[PDB]
């Protein structure tokens, strides 16, 4: 039911998932809580730079 | 339900017999009245009045006066009690509930100075009706 | 019952000091008995089946108390016998219930124990029966019969904070204590129980 | 939204079929009505398309064909609303398909002659759930309810009933305001000859 | 026509306030099942005796009770002590 | 000016908010057995897609189903605040709708609405596993409609000021 | 046998099947059913109030099991999903209206189990 | 008079009792509307509550639903807020009527600051007198509303309050200031401020405004005694914490109670006013707030005040370390603390 | 609080709390009052006996309850496809119990000494052939994955290993009793 | 105990690791493959039809005028209500009205 | 094989063995109902009203079911309401013994201890 | 002792050492233990009233020597001082003070322990636990007192002073 035969449940799911609010707890050190997903999702990215799709591509 | 058979086995047509008018304080239903005489005992024995007794005969017997009349004689409210069927009821209290729903609790009456003993039932907190209760030394069974 | 049934009077024999009284009805099972028993000799009772061959090969099967103080025979009053559990249970406050499974037998039995001290304090068979841990705290939680030199006596089933016997013939069905929301404390609070009645 | 029926489904005489009898409108309109499966778009065989076995007061279309490959799957309903993927419920149905539909009885409610279920005078029109609606069941007592100080007064009077007190000026007989009884009942003995 | 709590009114409906109109019950009794009964007709039964469940079968309808219609007054209907259905005699 | 693009972003929202709706994996009794049962394959709530998720923290949908007593009301209420903004809340069966059997209980909470707000309620002791996908369905059709209720009111250029 | 959305049934004619016998009340497990009732103004045996707290309905059937004269009935609306749960207290007008809109299924039904033992 | 105060209720009863009381308040999805609601539910009195706040699906509504019992309050939605009708029909059955609404620290706009607060205030006070079943009526003004103040929103609640004080004779202005409590807007500001740099909060004067901060609940048991008070109608009362306090001394108690180090940084005010006129305004950025920081805020003691209404309102500093235990700064510690 | 609220009120009228305290096995819970209360009054349900429907409806839930027990263990262990399988299985044999009494999980039909025998459909008892070897293939199906599975096995192999004694000295009983090498069950006693 | 039977997975089919299975299986086979051989020697299968003379306010006992009338004060066209009908069936004990399914069960396609 | 018989149509017969061995009672509860015998609507007032009056004594009955041995003891006093009931469930006993089952196991293993414990909370509960 | 108040129950001051490099020890008479209380077995029988008292004054001061640390971590200090804290139990105690017999002041102490064990474990909401510590005449410390019936009802009597608020509700 997401689109035409749910086709596009992905996109909505990234939407929501930008959607809901987040909310540091008090008793652990923002900073850190907050550096982690910033610098896990910096090397996330970065995987797309060791692939090879051809010769020497 | 305690001394019975279990089942029903006369498979016909009941006999029926309308119901009197005696007024808004006894409630008739002769339908259900088996003619036990409790209330024509009552009335010539305990109350005193003679308005009730047996006419007819057979299976047709009518539980009732002769002629259409109510019956008023500062006790009607002990032929309800009297009655061991629903043949005579409290009309004012009928239909209000059953058995099941009243909360009882013994008390002692004002409006009368003998202040003869009673069970005042009721439902939450609205009080459903009174009963007399057996007081020998007061008012026997019966109240005005 | 059709099958072999026998009164255990090896319990009254090896004590050699209590009065057995047995009683066998066909409305539980045909290897059903239910005995009563004194409290003094509850602990001893309970070793003594715990670590005796015919008998050792028991497990215990439930425990239930039952408040006695106004357990009233309804109807058929005149119809009480001379030896009723009924009457029994008239006489006494509370009744104590275990009932065990006998393997060896292959039988049931059935210990009623009467307690009649304000205290309700019995002896606990926690220290002989691994299960009767979890099902003397509900017992003491649910009946307020105190086992005594329990292996544990932390709350089983009851709600935190709270100090109450619902188990009881006292206490009615609503109770009295009815948590809501407190905006002003931002949290749950406890207050009165006002319920709807019928 | 877009290719309700798929090239493969297009591809069968079926299709061709309902395209011709029904038009594209409707051809389309199927896909969008009441998508089950690809393959199940107007019935699971490929030979035609299943008849309407009837037609409900909201306008919902009720067919059924047992090529489906599911036990379950036999009967099928198209509503008429699709606005969005799921903007119908399943509180459009009308009571008398209620039954068919949901395998309570094989009898089918009939648009006329004979009918599966009895035409009665106090029959109302089933409607679908007024919950978070303005049409939502209002009790008697509840404070949104516009007279809910009716029902409040009445219940009161049922034991508790206050005393009807004067409410402005009156005579007064010495100490005691003068004012006359309300009782629907006439005394009889008071004025009789 | 007759003013409510009269005498005669009390005889007459078994010492209770008829309401012709039924809305008084639609209210009270949150239903117009008083008038929707009141639509329908007299009937006339030739014995003096019927059996009136509501319905057509046996657990169909209501209990079967046992109505007399022969009374000590010629002509008067008795309304089911089950259905809101009444019969009367055929001719009196 | 900020209401035209608004007002597509806003139907843009709530389609996605609609389409991960997902329930909160927190069940207690025979309505959350039921509940279970309206995860099975027969009953597809992935075809609208609702996945549980296990933390409150990642949550957005709460399915309350099953009997609250004193022993549990604060963990609800501390599980309600600790569930991510915006929430729905959904209390399926008797039990949590008004304590249903245990109505007169005295370790009953009386009503989970006097404990966490609650959006909608399921009749059913058990509700089945439709009643259960149809009170979905509702609360899903009402957060994609409460996102634009037209609250604001238009201007005379029929533009909601 | 789906006991689904309690509702009031009625005769034929229209007329209210509950004869206030109070069967209802008392078999309600949990007292779900809450009855007030007085001489109707015609004399009926109606009540003035008839309420079922679906908070507290187990929407078992014993009510319609133990009916006296096929009164209250569990008809097969199930999506009876309530926005709130003042408004799931349905009371007797709502339950006549709920009767009033699946009474042909409910009589359809009525009328298979009934064939049942006959 | 002609419009009976009188009012008896049994406040001794709990959230599911009847304490006799039906109200209606309009602009409660606030801070103090749900402490309110729940202050008037709590004796179990019934509530009706108008409102038609955008996006509704956000927790304020969901908890004014929570007020009452279930069964004692409604939530009529989508009030026009200009219909005389709707008006009357919210207070229909209600012997209470309680106005809170009122411009946004966020909102800026003149006219309709002027709008919201002088033509509701008008509007309400104006069905109040057309249903005779309202015993009181309470309009929630500012302590600092005055003519000539240059915050618009302080002049449209002192010209509000002059209104319903000329429309309904026997109402009750409530005066509060700076009501403290967990979702209130100074507290909950400076920690978001301090937490939103991490370094310092931003100041915009010398923070020399006195202020005279109260509690929350002390404001709704205050309500309540009002509501519970005959002379009370047509009466002003203020709302003034037990002693008076400075914007820095407001910093200076926060920090001590906290742990945290105050640091604060000043910044030009002609400068600041002018960046936050000329832009969008939010709840954490809003002229003004500027010109509210660069006003004082003091009970005048020119009416009524809480003394008259008998509360002794507890500690602003007791109240602050009872409401920001979480946000301590995290320094040596005995190892017994470390288990917490 | 199940124990006062069923003693504050009538025989029948507690009759569906005995359901909601074995959620999964509404039907055993259910005949089993049945039968104790059949003994409090001195008596047997001859027309539930004669028509083996107790027999029956036992069996369906004991499957149920064995269902609903091997997809949470598979779920727990990380199976989470034999969830579903069994939860079809369970909507399948919920389906087939409430044609009986009206709910797919707390049916109620069992009475103390009465029948309704009117709910007796042969239909039903077709489709109870069909369920059974429906229900076969499904168990085959589940086999396949656990039965041989290493990883499962090394899961459970010599996992809470109790003994005779062990069981005696807790009373466990049913599957435990039955795993421990203990031949008690009161079906064959 | 002294002669143990022990059942051992050891085939891909647990109903074939038991003989006694694999006898039940058979059984259900043969006994379904029966039942079906039965129900095809029919060809018709009677079912339950309702009514909606069923819900008549009347029974049999009644006369037919009143029946009639009865059935004009409620509106009723949909039920049967003819004299003539209700004359003929006075005091009838008839089971219902029943409907005949036709083998075989297939789809009706409208196909053109 | 017949034409017109529900045995043509269904080999099975579910009345068969209770029509054979009780056809007093299959005739009894076939023919009489509430709605046509004043005693079977008198059951019916008492069922659903008071209910069937219970003997006075205390029985402990268990069944078989899947989780183990599932027993109720009820004690009544002679009222329509037994004077106390108490229930054995399993559950309890599986619950009793996981701490002497879980010594020494990792996390996992009590996980999958716990889905073998075979315990249903609500039955716990009571 | 392998007790929930056992010595050896107590959480080491650093990862490698008890107390310090020169001697051992640990805060667990004022704090929460290392691990959960697995058992917590009855009370001793004790036959004298001496002894049931000696247990009672105890408990008393067991609890009051976690009366700061469960003030601290249930953030409810505001509400009353550890001293007010103490008076108010003391004060509750002395409610019960007419108890006579030893089993039932067994059970009351060991159910008051068991209380004190769940509160010590945080078990319970601070919200609840704040009924046996609130003060029994006057207001909570953290928030504001009115003194509307007390100027109100100024020298009044208690019969009077009940008489004028009502027992029940007015509308019904
Ligand atoms: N906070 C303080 O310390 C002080 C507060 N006050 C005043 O106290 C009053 C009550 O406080 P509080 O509960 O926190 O409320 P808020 O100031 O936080 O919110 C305003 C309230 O009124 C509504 N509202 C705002 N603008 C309008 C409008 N134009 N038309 C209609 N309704 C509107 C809002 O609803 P919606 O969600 O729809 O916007 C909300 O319910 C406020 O009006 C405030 O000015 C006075 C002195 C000090
Ligand atoms: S008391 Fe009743 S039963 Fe007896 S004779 Fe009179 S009417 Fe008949
Ligand atoms: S209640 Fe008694 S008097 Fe009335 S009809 Fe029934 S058996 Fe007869
Ligand atoms: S409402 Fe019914 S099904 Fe749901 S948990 Fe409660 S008793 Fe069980
Ligand atoms: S059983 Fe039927 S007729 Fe009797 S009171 Fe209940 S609903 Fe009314
Ligand atoms: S369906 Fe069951 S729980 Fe609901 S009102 Fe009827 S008897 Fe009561
Ligand atoms: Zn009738």
């Amino acid at each position: 039911y997401v689109g035409y035969r749910g086709r596009l449940q992905y996109i909505a799911d990234a939407l929501k998932l930008f959607i809901k609010g987040i909310v540091v707890p008090e008793g652990s050190n923002k900073f850190w809580f907050v550096a982690i997903p910033s610098a896990a999702g910096a090397i996330c990215y970065t995987f797309w730079i060791n692939s090879m799709w051809g010769p020497s591509v | 339900s305690v001394y019975g058979y279990g089942i029903s086995r006369y498979n016909e047509y009941k006999r029926a017999v309308e119901d009197k008018n005696y007024g808004p304080l006894v409630a008739t239903s002769m339908n259900r009245c088996i003619h036990c005489t409790r209330c024509v005992r009552f009335a010539t024995q305990i109350a005193g009045v003679e308005d009730l007794g047996k006419t007819g005969r057979g299976k047709a017997a009518e539980i009732g006066t002769y002629v259409e009349k109510t019956f008023n004689t500062e006790l009607s409210g002990n032929v309800v009690d009297v009655c061991p069927v629903g043949a005579l009821t409290n009309a004012p209290y009928a239909f209000t509930s059953r058995p099941w729903e009243l909360k009882s609790f013994y008390t002692s009456d004002v409006f009368d100075t003998l202040g003869s003993a009673i069970q005042v039932d009721t439902r939450g907190p609205e009080i459903m009706r009174v009963l007399p209760r057996i007081h020998e030394e007061i008012n026997e069974e019966w109240i005005s | 019952m059709q099958n072999k049934y026998m009164q255990p009077i090896q319990l009254f024999i090896v004590f050699e000091k209590l009065n057995s009284k047995m009683w066998i009805s066909k409305k539980l099972n045909s290897n059903h008995s239910i005995a009563l028993i004194p409290s003094n000799w509850f602990y001893s009772i309970n070793l003594f089946l715990k670590r005796e061959l015919l008998f050792s090969n028991i497990t215990l099967i439930e425990n239930s108390a039952i408040d006695t103080i106004s357990y009233n025979l309804e109807t058929n009053q005149n119809d009480l016998d001379k030896t009723n559990i009924e009457n029994y249970f008239f006489k006494n406050k509370m009744l104590v219930f275990y009932n065990y499974y006998n393997y060896f037998l292959k039988s049931k039995l059935t210990l009623f124990i009467i307690l009649n001290n304000l205290n309700k304090s019995i002896d606990s068979i926690d220290r002989i029966f691994a299960n009767a841990n979890w099902l003397e705290r509900e017992t003491s939680e649910m009946y307020g019969i105190n086992y005594k030199w329990k292996i544990d006596t932390r709350k089983l089933l009851l709600d935190y904070s709270k100090i109450e016997n619902p188990m009881l013939k006292e206490f009615q069905s609503e109770g009295t204590q009815d948590a809501f929301y407190n905006i002003f404390e931002n949290q749950v609070v406890v207050l009165k129980n006002e319920t709807v009645e019928l | 939204g877009l290719w309700s029926w798929t090239i493969n489904q297009m591809l069968t005489p079926k299709f061709w079929v309902h395209l011709r009898r029904e038009g594209f409108i409707k051809t389309w309109t199927r896909g969008h009505k009441a998508s089950r499966h690809a393959h199940y778009v107007g019935g699971n065989r490929t030979d035609g398309y299943t008849k309407q076995v009837g037609e409900d007061e909201f306008g919902n279309r009720y067919y059924e064909d047992f090529d489906v490959d599911h036990k379950n799957q036999r009967r099928w309903v198209e509503f008429s609303d699709y606005f969005m993927q799921m903007w119908s419920n399943g509180d459009k149905v009308p009571v008398g398909w209620h039954g068919w539909l949901s395998h309570q009885y094989d009898d089918f409610p009939t648009r006329t002659g004979n009918s599966a279920f009895v035409k009665h005078h106090y029959l109302k029109q089933h409607t679908a759930n007024l919950s978070n609606t303005p049409l939502n069941h209002v009790p008697q007592g509840a404070p949104q309810n516009l007279n809910r100080m009716r029902f409040i007064t009445a219940q009161r009077d049922r034991s508790r009933a206050p005393w009807q007190s004067p409410k402005g000026e009156g005579v007064f007989q010495g100490k005691k305001l003068i004012v006359a009884s309300n009782s629907p009942f006439i005394d009889d003995m008071s004025i009789r000859d | 026509n007759l003013n409510p709590y009269s005498y005669e009114a009390l005889k007459e409906n078994h010492w209770l306030v008829s309401d012709s109109s039924k809305k008084n019950s639609e209210w009270t009794h949150k239903s117009n099942a008083e008038q929707l009964i009141a639509k329908v007709p007299i009937i006339y039964v030739d014995s003096n005796i019927v059996r009136c469940i509501g319905g057509t079968e046996i657990n169909a309808g209501h209990p079967q009770v046992y109505i007399q219609l022969d009374t000590r007054k010629h002509g008067t209907p008795q309304t089911c002590k089950y259905c809101g259905l009444r019969y009367a005699k055929k001719m009196d | 000016r900020v209401d035209y693009i608004v007002t597509p972003i806003n139907a843009v929202v709530s389609w996605a908010r609609q389409g991960s709706f997902w329930p909160l994996t927190f069940g207690l009794a025979c309505c959350a057995v039921e509940m279970m049962h309206a995860t099975v394959s027969r009953y597809d709530f992935d075809r609208f897609g609702v996945i549980f998720r296990a933390t409150p923290r990642q949550a957005d949908l709460i399915l309350v189903a099953g009997t609250l007593t004193n022993k549990m009301a604060p963990g609800l209420r501390r599980l309600y605040e600790q569930t991510l903004d915006p929430k729905w809340v959904l209390s399926m069966g008797s039990c949590a709708n008004g304590g249903g059997y245990y109505h007169y209980s005295y370790s009953v909470v009386r009503g989970c609405n006097r404990i966490i707000p609650v959006d909608i309620y399921v009749p059913g002791c058990p509700p089945t596993a439709e009643a259960l996908m149809f009170g979905v369905l509702q609360l899903q059709k009402s957060l994609y409609r409460q996102i634009n209720e037209g609250e604001k009111k238009y201007n005379k250029k029929d533009l909601t000021y | 046998l789906f006991r689904g959305e309690h509702a009031l049934r009625r005769y034929p004619t229209g007329e209210e099947r509950c004869i206030a016998c109070k069967l209802c009340q008392s078999a309600c497990p949990a007292r779900a059913i809450t009855i007030e009732t007085e001489p109707r103004p015609d004399g009926s045996r109606r009540t003035v109030r008839y309420d079922i707290d679906m908070t507290k309905c187990i929407y078992c059937g014993f009510c319609q099991e133990a009916c006296p004269v096929d009164a209250i009935v569990e008809g097969p609306n199930y999506e009876q999903t309530a926005y709130l749960h003042e408004d799931l207290f349905y009371d007797k007008y709502k339950l006549l209206e709920n009767g009033d809109k699946w009474e042909p299924q409910i009589a359809r039904n009525i009328e298979y189990l009934i064939n049942q033992p006959l | 008079q002609q419009r009976s105060t009188q009012l008896k209720f049994y406040d001794g009863g709990n959230r599911q009792s009847i304490s006799g009381i039906r109200a209606t308040i309009f602009g409660a999805t606030g801070f103090m509307g749900p402490y309110i609601g729940a202050a008037l539910g709590y004796i179990g009195s019934d509530v009706i509550f108008p409102h038609n706040h955008v996006y509704a699906y956000d927790d304020y509504v969901k908890e004014l639903k929570l007020c009452a019992g279930s069964g004692q309050s409604y939530i009529m939605r989508h009030f026009n807020y200009d219909d005389d009708n709707m008006y009357d029909m919210a207070i229909k059955n209600s012997n209470v009527v309680i106005n809170l609404v009122g411009s946004r620290l966020q909102n800026k706009n003149f006219q309709k600051a002027a709008y919201a607060n002088i033509h509701v205030a008008k509007k309400i006070a104006e069905a109040c007198a057309r249903n005779p079943n309202v015993r009181r009526l309470i309009h929630f003004s500012a302590a600092g509303a005055d003519t000539k103040s240059p915050s618009p929103d302080l002049h449209t609640k002192f010209h509000g309050e002059e209104a319903v004080l000329n429309a309904f004779p026997n109402a009750t202005i409530f005066r509060p200031c700076t009501v403290y409590g967990m979702q209130d807007y100074f507290i909950r500001h400076w920690i978001k401020e301090r937490d939103w740099w991490y370094h310092f909060n931003i100041v915009t004067d010398d923070c020399t405004a006195k202020r005279q901060p109260i509690l929350i609940n002390d404001v709704a048991q205050c309500v309540l005694n009002a509501l519970k008070l005959q002379e009370s109608a047509g009466q002003i009362y203020e709302l003034g914490g037990p002693h008076v306090y400075s914007r820095l001394e407001v910093f200076e108690m926060l920090a001590n109670l906290s742990g945290r180090p105050p640091k604060l940084a000043h910044i030009p005010h002609d400068i600041a006013l002018k960046i936050t006129q000329n832009f969008y305004n939010w709840e954490f950025f809003n002229m003004e707030k500027v010109i509210k920081d660069k006003l004082d805020l003091i009970v005048t003691g020119k009416h009524k005040t809480i003394s008259d209404l008998y509360v002794q309102p507890v500690s602003f500093p007791q109240g602050a370390e009872q409401f920001i235990d979480d946000v301590r700064y995290r320094g040596v510690e005995t190892h017994d603390n470390l288990e917490k | 609080g199940s124990e006062k609220l069923i003693e504050d009120r009538p025989y029948l009228q507690g009759m569906p709390y005995f359901d909601r305290f074995d959620y999964v096995s509404m039907m055993v819970q259910e005949h089993a009052y049945c039968l104790g209360i059949e003994s409090l009054l001195g008596t047997t349900n001859y027309s539930a006996t004669f028509t083996q429907i107790r027999t029956m409806y036992d069996e369906l839930t004991r499957i149920l309850n064995h269902l609903l027990a091997v997809a949470c263990h598979a779920l727990d262990v990380g199976s989470m496809s034999s969830v579903f399988w069994a939860f079809e299985e369970r909507e399948k044999l919920m389906e087939f119990y409430e044609r009986v009494c009206g709910a797919r999980m707390h049916a109620a039909f069992y009475r103390p000494n009465e029948v309704n025998l009117n709910a007796v459909s042969s239909f039903l008892m077709e489709d109870i052939l069909e369920f059974s070897r429906n229900f076969f293939t499904t168990l085959n199906e589940m086999h396949n994955v656990l039965t041989y599975n290493k990883i499962w096995k090394q899961r459970l192999i010599n996992i809470g290993t109790y003994s005779f004694q062990t069981c005696l000295d807790y009373g466990l009983t049913g599957v435990m009793a039955r795993s421990c090498g203990l031949k008690r069950d009161l079906r064959l006693s | 105990k002294y002669n143990p039977e022990l059942y051992i997975y050891k085939t891909y089919d647990m109903a074939a690791d038991d003989p006694v299975w694999r006898q039940v299986k058979l059984d259900l086979e043969w006994t379904f493959e029966n039942i079906a051989e039965r129900r095809e020697s029919l060809g018709y299968m009677p079912t339950f039809k309702g009514d909606p003379n069923f819900w008549q306010a009347l029974d049999n006992s009644f006369s037919p005028e009143n029946i009639a009338q009865v059935q004009s004060s409620i509106g009723d066209k949909v039920t049967n209500i003819d004299t003539k009908a209700l004359a003929l069936n006075h005091q009838t004990e008839e089971y219902h009205k029943t409907s005949k399914l036709v083998y075989p069960i297939r789809t009706n396609l409208v196909v053109e | 094989l017949n034409k017109e018989n529900f045995n043509r149509q269904t080999t099975v017969l579910p009345h068969l063995v209770l029509s054979y061995l009780n056809k007093n009672d299959y005739n009894l509860k076939n023919t009489k109902n509430d709605y046509n015998s004043m005693e079977e609507l008198i059951t019916h007032f008492k069922y659903w009203s008071k209910g069937l009056k219970v003997e006075s004594g205390y029985t402990y009955q268990s069944v078989e079911s899947p989780k183990g041995e599932f027993g109720v003891s009820m004690l009544s006093d002679g009222s329509n309401k037994p004077y106390k009931c108490k229930v054995r469930s399993p559950a309890l006993h599986h619950l009793q013994v996981l701490p002497k089952i879980g010594k020494g196991h990792f996390l996992a293993d009590l996980v999958a201890l716990v889905g073998t414990v075979d315990i249903v909370f609500g039955e716990i509960d009571r | 002792m392998n007790h929930y108040w056992g010595s050896s129950n107590t959480i080491p001051a650093s990862s490698t050492q008890n107390n310090n490099y020169f001697s051992g020890g640990g805060n667990n008479v004022t704090i929460r233990g290392n691990e959960i209380m697995e058992r917590l077995p009855s009370q001793t029988p004790s036959q004298n009233m001496v002894q049931a008292s000696m247990k009672t004054l105890r408990f008393y001061r067991k609890f009051c020597r976690l009366i700061p640390f469960i003030l601290r971590i249930h953030n409810i200090g505001t509400k009353f001082t550890a001293q007010q804290a103490m008076i108010n139990f003391g004060n509750y105690i002395r409610e019960r003070n007419h108890y006579r017999d030893p089993g039932l002041i067994d059970h009351r102490i060991q159910l008051g322990y068991e209380l004190l064990y769940e509160a010590e474990m945080h078990f319970s909401q601070h919200t609840i636990l704040m009924q046996y510590l609130s003060p029994y005449n006057t207001p909570l410390s953290d928030r504001g007192y009115s003194y509307l019936e007390k100027v109100k009802y100024g020298n009044k009597s208690k019969f009077l002073q009940g008489f004028y608020k009502g027992n029940k509700p007015t509308e019904f």
